[PDB]
């Protein structure tokens, strides 16, 4: 499963986020891995909008407009356990449920980030 | 066991598992569960990527197939709609069993109710009223098509969503749909 929590990122307008998202395979999980992120903004009522995925080997992208070319894995290695993204260039916009969702038939796992994005950068 | 041998399903879940129009543009979760001579079914469809998104004006129908070999495994090469890496097998847990389904045959559909040329016999058909996107002021008709994409010695389910003609301009997606049909064994 996934190494960490459901946690919440605070950052400020135009830096980038780093959305953390490692797991652990078992013997069992002999299906073909599978990674899925997907967002519930917080502007508009949409919910489990897809961003990116890695089906079949191959990395797919541009399914959330509005984030476009602004979200990337951080690994350059997925298969290792990584499944971690990036979000440039964060907007006002951007603020909502982001969830990473791990599968590898029969083994499955999930974790879900909520992203705040603020005007000025200050958090105190 | 560790998986139900009743139910073959796609997970409740999947990410985008089929290439429609373009590159995994469509989640379809169908869950299939056997109960004697009958399965229980469920079926919807959501658009995710490129026209699916926003239905094209000349656009009246949307549908996939699901084709079977003579064991009632699933084919997974056109016009199989669901892509090869996608997950399909019995339930364990919220995912599949990765074991190759030996019953098949007891959830395909039984070709003597529903004889390969006889796709167009009204009996080898389900139709039902539904609504796009859930919304009662905008309906469609599903027609689940029994044994009419198959070659030979095999099976196959097909969903016909009609009537999108006047709901231009709009996201493609399905409610949960209900069918049902004979078993071959």
């Amino acid at each position: 499963g996934i190494t960490t929590p459901e946690e919440m990122i605070e950052k400020a307008k135009g830096e980038t986020a780093y959305l953390p998202c490692k797991f652990t395979l078992s013997p069992e999980d002999q299906g073909p891995l599978d990674i899925e992120w997907l967002i519930s903004p917080a502007d508009n009522q949409k919910v489990d909008q897809v961003i990116i995925l890695y089906s079949g080997d191959k990395i797919y992208d541009d399914y959330y407009p509005d984030l476009k070319g602004r979200v990337h894995f951080t690994s350059n290695d997925l298969k290792s356990g990584d499944a971690s993204i990036n979000v440039t260039n964060l907007q006002l916009s951007d603020i909502g449920t982001y969830q990473c969702k791990v599968k590898k038939a029969p083994g499955v796992a999930n974790k879900k980030i909520h992203l705040v994005v603020l005007v000025k950068p200050s958090g105190a | 066991t560790p998986y139900d041998p009743l139910t073959l399903w796609t997970t409740p879940d999947p990410p985008p598992n089929c290439s429609l129009i373009q590159e995994l543009d469509a989640k379809l979760t169908l869950c299939l569960t056997k109960n004697g001579s009958i399965v229980n079914g469920i079926v919807s469809l959501v658009g995710v990527k490129g026209n699916l998104l926003n239905i094209q004006s000349t656009t009246t129908t949307v549908g996939v197939h699901l084709v079977f070999d003579e064991q009632g495994r699933l084919i997974t090469s056109t016009p199989t709609a669901l892509v090869p890496q996608a997950y399909w097998g019995y339930r364990q847990g919220q995912s599949v069993s990765t074991n190759t389904v030996t019953n098949g045959l007891g959830f395909m559909p039984n070709v003597s109710a529903y004889p390969r040329p006889n796709a167009s016999e009204a009996k080898s058909q389900m139709v039902s009223l539904t609504y796009l996107q859930g919304d009662t002021s905008k309906p469609i008709t599903m027609k689940v098509a029994f044994n009419g994409i198959t070659s030979l010695n095999g099976y196959s389910l097909t969903f016909m969503w009609s009537g999108l003609s006047n709901y231009i301009n709009q996201p493609f997606s399905t409610p949960s749909c209900s069918f049902s049909y004979i078993t071959q064994e």
